[PDB]
């Protein structure tokens, strides 16, 4: 329909309209969680504002636990909080996309579908597929728990699992369903779905009749790296952990690749385990930490680097490598800026990340594996616990909150940063500077 | 009261400027997103559309609006399709304006109910002005 | 003078002259260190392999003891060896800069300085000068203690190395009897300073200091101002962090804390030397040493890491990046994209091998993640600087730490210049948009 | 069947849209990265190449398809020059297009087999429509 | 003593060459980057900027320097209007190279401070040298 | 036995093809690195380098050499002053391309052995050739 904007005034907005919305969001949640209808005991102001960080960047991390320190209407309170984290970051990045999309197309017709139809696809989808999980979660707990609370706890985790935020009501967030294939693979297929990108979505449903060649450059390089990254995170996982008798040996066959794919695949920002992480060999441990900075897609419920800027960067390399002029992707030529996009997003989330485990380092007394896995699950919003959130000090926990913050908006906020600089009028002569 | 000009040149921001200084709702439309933002403070409204775009126009309720001012000079193709589509949209008054005798001859024949030529018009008045 | 060259007859050798000549010297070397004249026991031929590598790349990591193991006409090859891995690095990277400036003059010309001898005869004045300032000033002091014939070698073995940026050592622990020896501190932190200062530092300011500060090249007062913030700000950090620890600084002085603290925010940019033990270092110590080792020394110095420029055109390209400034600006100098784009690749590069360098070495031997990533950081960034790993290293971990110590001497060098000269192409696809954030 | 189209104005991205359009890959050739990018939508596989440099020419592998056509319509040089690259690195059927009778019959020297005025030829077919 | 030198070709970088040799500090600036580059070598601070513009002559700062040389030779436009966009800003002292008479007058009206003609200047300066 | 070339075009790179059939040690020099590339294969030594400079044509001793050629044509001040160079060099035999009549009565003057004028002389021959 109509292509058109009303202009700022006076760099982008979109990066203040990012943070403004997740304040606004946090800030109000976090006053909510402190009062005593929501909670057993009560929560702290420092437990209360950890609660909505971990609700609302969807990160599931747990100072307390989420079975039983909420009361009923606590938990309805919290897929309230973490529906508004995942699909509402989603629905957001969606619609900031679409106007960068209408004011670069008015911009190329000055040189030379509709935002509430948008809208209401990216919710539809999410009820669709968060409706699919609930039966399939009710088909499994409905006859062993009741025809209240089985469905009850099927809605919570599947909008859990959709949103990629991996709050779970059991003690052991599914522990207890290692060996359970309905619901694994009912939980896994719904943050890779989620965590897939509503662009990569909508592609496939609009043109899967072209066929995959027709498909964007972000879609082929989602449905291509995701897979890959799922079997590479499962064959890696089993292959580092089949010996280890606490976390996979006492599993039988089966169980071990149902385990191992469902931690490549909840690494990817869901934050569910049906194994011990706390009891995982350290080589799995590096494993899994690189899985979870790279994080789902793009315009999606999950966190990280996303896939789609790690691939770039992977890309990138391999054509710096072989000392080749265009880094070409799917046979399109990826543009030098967002070349530059991806690197500075890995480094600016390198530096946070080591000032963040200095921190930790100085406020908690802890390995440096722990605290490293720890700050890497908070930053890429996965909530994987290694043991050492359990033992969080006021200080740790301000960090925390700190880098959940960041974590969840920081990739987007700086990729917009890129796209829209100031302009100046003063430019000073370019010089050259030796690197390596 | 209310009032759109379509193009935001050196004529059409002078259009806004005294319009909205006379004190008038005035819906300031350009394709380029630098003389929208030079007439935002001005306007009432600044909107960057293009608006050449059939859709586009439809949104904009410019049937509603009392006079529509185009000020499209450079590109005569744009110009007289502006003034094409806003008299499909409904818009009772369309003042357009030419840079030249012939887009003038046909923006007359189109249906444009006031075709302003401002170095004649001008030249008129000034001759005028030095007369007396 | 004559400005003119060969081309080869179109992507960049540089890549090709800098690993030929890396290993055109390790294979010698590792041939060498095998026979029985330089060992007292004999190295076997993966142990030859460490050590000629670690001598090549003057990393300085020891599978084997140097003071012990050799005998003096080993010592007298390691010498020839580390002078040929720092000094031969600095002459080969000015060498290889001074033909990249003058393919671009002529190309200048085309579309609209000394000469290479007077240029490498001032890198080795410049080296055997900076050794022998600190030769004698360590023969000061070890003269009297160990007698003329074995006062010198000793100063002249750990001339070499310091300026080197090697961390050779002939003590058992190596400068850990100095901590709270000033003399011997500050003629070794000043010996890898300026060794891993850089030429064109060293050269600008040798022939532009009269007309000031201002009018250096934008390299040279990065580097100048970079490098004190850099020992600053570790000297401060390695005071707080292990004022407290028994262990590594808890029984010094007053003085003598800050002297190891600065000793140690030194030696951690390439040399390789400590006056304590990273053994018993707090963590929150080790993580700031691995920042340090990684940003290394100065661009065409003797030793170095990712390189402090190589940072520092990072750092402010994120705070350009953070404050969404159209250009990266430093001392009012733009840094044009292609820069910035290479100091990213690097460190993103860098990650990449070093990540899949220390998955590696859990698998091979086990030990905890942070004796892991200490160590291959250490090789990596050739600082050398040991916290255990390399003592109880298996077979196949040394193997691993050979091409880590290899690539992470050269690839920050190499990769700029596949940056710089990419193969021209005839065929170029369609720009297309990638979603990223 | 597999196609070359060299050249990606008014009649180069009319055919490459006819051709993808019956299930023929096309293989879309511009200098012009925009229009490149403009047929890299539909278009088999779109490449930004000079067709008039002899070794770009080798590099696209022009002898592989069936038919290649060039539709560089303002540079009659770089017309004539494609023609003679295409025909000279073995393209068994070269069709050009040319915007005057004397291009046409310096084409026709090179080797080009079909031959095609867009004005010319569309004159006649309008021709005929008319009176049928 | 602070000095501005707007346009750095031949006359421009000899001015500001001969002010930093004796001592004084001295801003170059000038559009093409390339002649930007040549004088940060030597100029206290050298900037790649338009100094037609208004918006950017305040963002130079131009008032807090003694004396701003204007410079720009082949585009007499841009000598006119940077002369009077200095003037405005609030500089004291301009100096002005023109290379016509008729923008000699020119720039005197528009209120340059001091105007040099090189041509001119230099043949009387040659006559006298060749006279004594 | 042993020659140079200066100047890798057209015209340069043909004396360098037929001076190597013959068994004849040729230095090519052209300050565009691209041109040297394409005589690296047809002559003895091929270097990129800028014969205008002083100190360069010292380094490349030419005088050593039998002949030089100067074959730069398109900017006329580098063929006169590259001709010069070589004649403080010491070269005895200097031969110079020139396109235009008024630069071949300057390298006349300056000193040139041969001036080689390809139009106006191959112009002479082809007509010989057309009588016999
Ligand atoms: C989930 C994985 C996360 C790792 C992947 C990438 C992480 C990248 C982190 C980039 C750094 C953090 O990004 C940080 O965002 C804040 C806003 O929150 C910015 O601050 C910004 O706030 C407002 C509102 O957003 C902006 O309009 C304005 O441009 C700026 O003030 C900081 O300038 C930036 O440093
Ligand atoms: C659009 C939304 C659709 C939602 C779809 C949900 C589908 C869920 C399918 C569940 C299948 C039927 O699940 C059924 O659950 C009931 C109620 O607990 C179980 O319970 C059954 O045994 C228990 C004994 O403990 C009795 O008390 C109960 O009255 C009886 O129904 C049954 O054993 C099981 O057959
Ligand atoms: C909306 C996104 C999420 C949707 C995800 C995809 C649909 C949900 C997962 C479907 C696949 C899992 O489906 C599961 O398959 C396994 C086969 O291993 C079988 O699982 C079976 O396990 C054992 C036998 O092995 C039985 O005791 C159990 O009762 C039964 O469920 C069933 O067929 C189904 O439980
Ligand atoms: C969430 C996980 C999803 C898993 C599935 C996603 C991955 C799907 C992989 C499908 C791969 C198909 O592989 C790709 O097929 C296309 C057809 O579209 C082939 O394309 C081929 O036919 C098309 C016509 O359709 C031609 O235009 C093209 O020139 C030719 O190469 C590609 O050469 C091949 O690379
Ligand atoms: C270019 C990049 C190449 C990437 C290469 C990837 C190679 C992948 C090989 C995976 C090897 C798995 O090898 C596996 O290692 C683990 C962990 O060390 C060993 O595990 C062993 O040590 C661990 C301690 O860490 C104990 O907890 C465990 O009980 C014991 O079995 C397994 O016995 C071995 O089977
Ligand atoms: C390309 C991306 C990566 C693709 C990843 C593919 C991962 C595939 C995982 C296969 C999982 C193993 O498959 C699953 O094995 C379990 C465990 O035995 C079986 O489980 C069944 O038998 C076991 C006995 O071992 C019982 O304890 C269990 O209650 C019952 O459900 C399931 O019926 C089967 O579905
Ligand atoms: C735990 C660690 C896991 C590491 C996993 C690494 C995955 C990295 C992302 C891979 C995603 C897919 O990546 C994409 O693969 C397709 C496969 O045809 C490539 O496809 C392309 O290959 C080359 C690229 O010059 C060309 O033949 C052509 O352009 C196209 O076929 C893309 O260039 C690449 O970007
Ligand atoms: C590890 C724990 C977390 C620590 C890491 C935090 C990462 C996020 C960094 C947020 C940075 C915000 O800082 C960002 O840059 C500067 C500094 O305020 C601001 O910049 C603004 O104010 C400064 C003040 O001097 C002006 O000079 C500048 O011109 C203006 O743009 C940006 O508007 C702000 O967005
Ligand atoms: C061109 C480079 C020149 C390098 C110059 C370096 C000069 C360094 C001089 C250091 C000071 C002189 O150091 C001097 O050492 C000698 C030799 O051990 C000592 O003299 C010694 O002689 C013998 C050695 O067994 C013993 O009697 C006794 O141990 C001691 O007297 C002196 O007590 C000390 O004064
Ligand atoms: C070539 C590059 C390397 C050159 C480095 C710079 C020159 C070498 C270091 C010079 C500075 C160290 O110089 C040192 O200063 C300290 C002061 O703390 C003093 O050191 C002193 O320490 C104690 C007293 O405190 C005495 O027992 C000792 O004998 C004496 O050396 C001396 O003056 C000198 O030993
Ligand atoms: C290895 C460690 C070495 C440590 C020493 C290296 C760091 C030295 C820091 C010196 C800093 C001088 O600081 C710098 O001085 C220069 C003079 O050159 C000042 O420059 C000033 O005077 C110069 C004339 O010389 C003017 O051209 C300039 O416009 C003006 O700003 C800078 O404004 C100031 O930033
Ligand atoms: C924006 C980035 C900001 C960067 C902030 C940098 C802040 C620097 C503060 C340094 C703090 C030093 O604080 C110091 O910490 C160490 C290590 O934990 C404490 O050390 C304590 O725990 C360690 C274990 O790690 C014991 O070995 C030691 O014996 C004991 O004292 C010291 O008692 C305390 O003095
Ligand atoms: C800007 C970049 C960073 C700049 C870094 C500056 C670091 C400064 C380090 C100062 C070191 C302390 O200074 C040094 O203290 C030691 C230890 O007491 C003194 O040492 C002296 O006294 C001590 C007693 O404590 C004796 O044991 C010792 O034998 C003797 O040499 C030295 O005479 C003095 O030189
Ligand atoms: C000391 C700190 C180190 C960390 C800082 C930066 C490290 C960056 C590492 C870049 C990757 C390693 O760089 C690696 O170099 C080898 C050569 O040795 C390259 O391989 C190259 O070898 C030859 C000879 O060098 C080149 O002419 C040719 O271009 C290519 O074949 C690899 O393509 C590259 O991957
Ligand atoms: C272990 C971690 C240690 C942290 C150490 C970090 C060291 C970083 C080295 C930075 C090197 C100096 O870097 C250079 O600093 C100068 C100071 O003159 C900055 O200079 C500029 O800063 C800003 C840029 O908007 C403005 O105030 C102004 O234009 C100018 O002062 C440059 O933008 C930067 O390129
Ligand atoms: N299709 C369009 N829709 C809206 N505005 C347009 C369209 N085409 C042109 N304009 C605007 O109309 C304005 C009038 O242009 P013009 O008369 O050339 O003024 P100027 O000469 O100052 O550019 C232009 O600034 C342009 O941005
Ligand atoms: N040497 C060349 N190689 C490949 N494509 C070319 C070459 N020269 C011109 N073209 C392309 O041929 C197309 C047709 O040219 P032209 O007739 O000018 O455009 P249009 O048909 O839109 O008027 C142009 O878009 C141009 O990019
Ligand atoms: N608007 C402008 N602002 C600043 N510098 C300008 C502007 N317009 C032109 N210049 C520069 O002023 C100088 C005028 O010198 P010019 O006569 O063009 O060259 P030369 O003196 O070298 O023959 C040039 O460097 C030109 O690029
Ligand atoms: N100063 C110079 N030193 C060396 N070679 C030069 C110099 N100036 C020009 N040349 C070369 O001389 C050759 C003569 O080419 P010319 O006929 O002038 O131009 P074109 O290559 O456009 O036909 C070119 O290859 C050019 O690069
Ligand atoms: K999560
Ligand atoms: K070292
Ligand atoms: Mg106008
Ligand atoms: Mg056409
Ligand atoms: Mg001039
Ligand atoms: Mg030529």
């Amino acid at each position: 329909r109509g292509v058109f904007y009303v202009p700022d005034g006076k760099k982008g907005g979109e990066p203040r309209i990012i943070l403004l919305s997740f304040l606004g969001v946090l800030l109000p949640s976090a006053v909510l969680l402190t009062l005593p209808v929501f909670s057993v005991s009560g929560l702290s102001i420092t437990d209360a504002l950890f609660t909505a960080t971990s609700a609302i960047s969807v990160t599931g991390l747990g100072v307390v636990d989420t079975g039983q320190h909420f009361t009923l209407a606590g938990k309805i309170l919290l897929m309230c909080l973490m529906q508004i984290g995942g699909l509402g970051q989603m629905t957001l990045s969606a619609v900031l996309l679409y106007m960068f999309g209408v004011r670069l197309s008015l911009r190329q017709q000055a040189l030379a579908v509709n935002l509430r139809r948008l809208v209401k696809k990216i919710v539809t989808f999410a009820l669709v597929a968060e409706a699919i999980g609930f039966v399939f979660l009710s088909y499994r707990w409905v006859p062993e728990m009741g025809w209240q609370t089985g469905m009850f706890y099927a809605l919570f985790h599947s909008i859990s699992a959709f949103n990629n935020a991996g709050f779970a009501l059991f003690s052991d967030s599914m522990m207890s369903f290692v060996n359970d294939p309905l619901v694994s693979f009912t939980l896994a297929g719904l943050f890779i779905f989620g965590g897939l990108g509503f662009t990569v979505i909508g592609d496939v449903w609009r043109h899967w009749r072209k066929g995959f060649h027709f498909l964007h450059i972000h879609t082929k390089i989602m449905l291509i790296a995701t897979p890959l990254l799922l079997l590479v995170g499962t064959v890696l996982f089993w292959l580092l952990e089949r010996h280890n008798p606490n976390t996979m040996g006492s599993l039988t066959t089966g169980g071990q690749w149902l385990a191992a794919f469902f931690q490549s695949a909840s690494a990817r920002t869901a934050g569910f385990n049906s194994v011990d992480l706390t009891q995982f060999t350290q080589p799995a441990l590096l494993i899994m930490i690189v899985l979870m900075l790279i994080g789902a897609g793009s315009t999606s419920t999950g966190g990280g680097i996303k896939v789609s800027t790690f691939a770039v960067a992977f890309m990138a390399t391999w054509t710096f490598l072989r000392q080749k002029k265009h880094v070409v992707m799917f046979k399109r030529t990826v543009n030098w800026p967002t070349v530059t996009k991806s690197l500075a997003i890995i480094v600016v989330s390198g530096a946070i990340l080591t000032t963040a485990m200095f921190l930790l380092m100085l406020t908690e007394k802890a390995s440096f594996d722990k605290v490293m896995f720890e700050t890497i699950s908070a930053f890429a919003t996965v909530g994987l616990t290694a043991g050492l959130t359990a033992e969080l000090s006021e200080p740790g926990k301000y960090i925390m909150i700190v880098v959940m913050i960041i974590g969840r908006i920081g990739p987007l906020t700086l990729a917009y940063m890129l796209a829209r600089p100031e302009p100046t009028l003063i430019k000073y002569p370019e010089d050259t500077v030796l690197t390596g | 009261k209310q009032f759109a000009v379509i193009g935001l040149g050196r004529f059409g921001l002078a259009v806004c400027k005294e319009l909205q200084d006379s004190g008038s709702q005035v819906l300031a439309v350009d394709i380029n997103e630098d003389r929208v933002k030079e007439a935002a403070g001005f306007v009432s409204q600044a909107i960057v559309a293009n608006c050449t775009h059939e859709e586009t126009v439809a949104e904009l309720k410019l049937d509603d609006y009392d006079m529509v001012m185009i000020a499209i000079g450079a590109d005569v193709n744009a110009s007289i399709l502006a003034t094409l589509i806003a008299k499909e949209a409904g818009v009772k008054s369309v003042w357009v304006k030419a840079n030249d005798r012939f887009q003038a001859r046909v923006l007359q024949k189109i249906g444009a109910d006031h075709i302003i030529m401002p170095e004649r018009d001008m030249g008129i008045r000034v001759a005028r002005k030095m007369l007396d």
